């Protein structure tokens, strides 16, 4: 077992832990911990936007999401001392960025 | 020695993330925009 | 020469004009709305239910499982520091 | 050795819970009255509309 | 019309309402929710204007 798989782990159960534990049932209103992911949305929205400015911008607005937040939430786990490196190893990373 | 191991298991959780926020985590915020906006021009 | 008859046509008017979108929109609008935040179902057990009614509604809303959270962390890799160095 | 980096990141979320959480506090209830106002009045003011 | 002001009297949740009622009593909000997707187009239009991007930037 590894303990990197092991915090790729806590990437998905901190990602389930920002909408579905954040979602008091379903409400309109947009509560104190959904304004969090509200802002983020916005903010890469119009990012995105006036980045690409294409007439069919949106159908890449879902993957600059998730390579932002997997950088987001990845760059605030080791951030607690006691801790691995999760986005220090260079070979995954740059690994990433030739896939992209 | 474990560039297999890290590069394997992040990109599983890569094509994991990219169909799990398209199907789930975007447009549970969209219908949010949409019920809003639905509600405000009625 | 004769008597006109505009006080009635009200019959095939009632389609046409523009509040009556609006009208049949409210009145759709309004009946399946439950009346006072009936059917809440306050409480439910799901032995992790009441750590988000306790933590995750709009009242509560403090950082507080974050810190809960900062102290899993710290709950964490120090055991491992028991396993390891 | 490390005790030392947690002592700083237990002075640090000390200062979070004094300086930053009151003031995403105000920042979250604005934006929360001020959904909740805006809806509240587009309602009220359809209510006025169907009683024009 | 008076029924409709007394049904609008007394179930205004206004705080409280959920989503998924919304849904329940629209399919056009799952329609045009689903259509958006499908084209893609994630901009929201007219919304800027009475509420807020309320963005960092």
């Amino acid at each position: 077992l590894t303990t990197f798989s092991l915090y790729t782990i806590i990437v998905l159960l901190v990602i389930t832990s920002l909408y579905t534990l954040t979602n008091n049932n379903n409400k309109i209103i947009g509560s104190r911990w959904l304004i969090s992911q509200e802002a983020i949305y916005d903010t890469i929205m119009n990012m995105t936007k006036g980045q690409i400015g294409g007439k069919n911008w949106g159908l890449y607005f879902p993957m600059i999401f998730t390579l932002f937040m997997f950088i987001f939430i990845a760059n605030l786990i080791s951030m607690i001392p006691y801790s691995f490196a999760l986005s220090a190893h260079l070979v995954f990373i740059i690994s990433l960025s030739i896939v992209i | 020695f474990y560039f297999m191991n890290q590069l394997t298991y992040g990109f599983l959780l890569m094509i994991t993330l990219l169909i799990l926020f398209s199907q789930f985590f975007l447009p549970m915020i969209l219908r949010l925009y949409v019920s809003r906006l639905f509600i405000s021009k009625l | 020469v004769s008597t006109l008859i505009p006080p009635k046509v009200v019959s095939s008017k009632n389609i046409g004009s523009a509040p009556n979108a609006k009208r049949i929109a409210n009145v759709v609008h309004f009946y399946k709305s439950l009346p006072q935040g009936p059917a809440p179902a306050i409480k439910a057990n799901t032995r992790l239910a009441r750590y988000k009614a306790k933590y995750f509604d709009g009242d509560n809303a403090s950082g507080k499982p974050l810190w809960h959270f900062a102290l899993g962390i710290i709950a964490f890799g120090y055991s491992m520091e028991y396993y390891f160095h | 050795d490390e005790s030392i980096l947690l002592l700083t990141f237990l002075g640090f979320t000390g200062l979070v819970a004094k300086y930053l959480a009151p003031a995403y506090k105000d920042f979250a209830d604005a934006r929360m009255k001020k959904v909740s106002d805006v809806l509240n009045a587009s309602r009220n003011k359809h209510v006025e509309a169907v009683k024009d | 019309l008076q029924s409709t002001l007394d049904n609008i009297q007394s179930a205004r949740p206004f705080d409280e309402l959920t989503v998924d009622d919304l849904t329940k009593i629209k399919p056009e909000i799952d329609a045009k929710v689903e259509e958006m997707v499908k084209k893609g187009k994630w901009d929201v239009p007219g919304y800027k204007d009475r509420f807020g991007n309320l963005n960092v930037m």
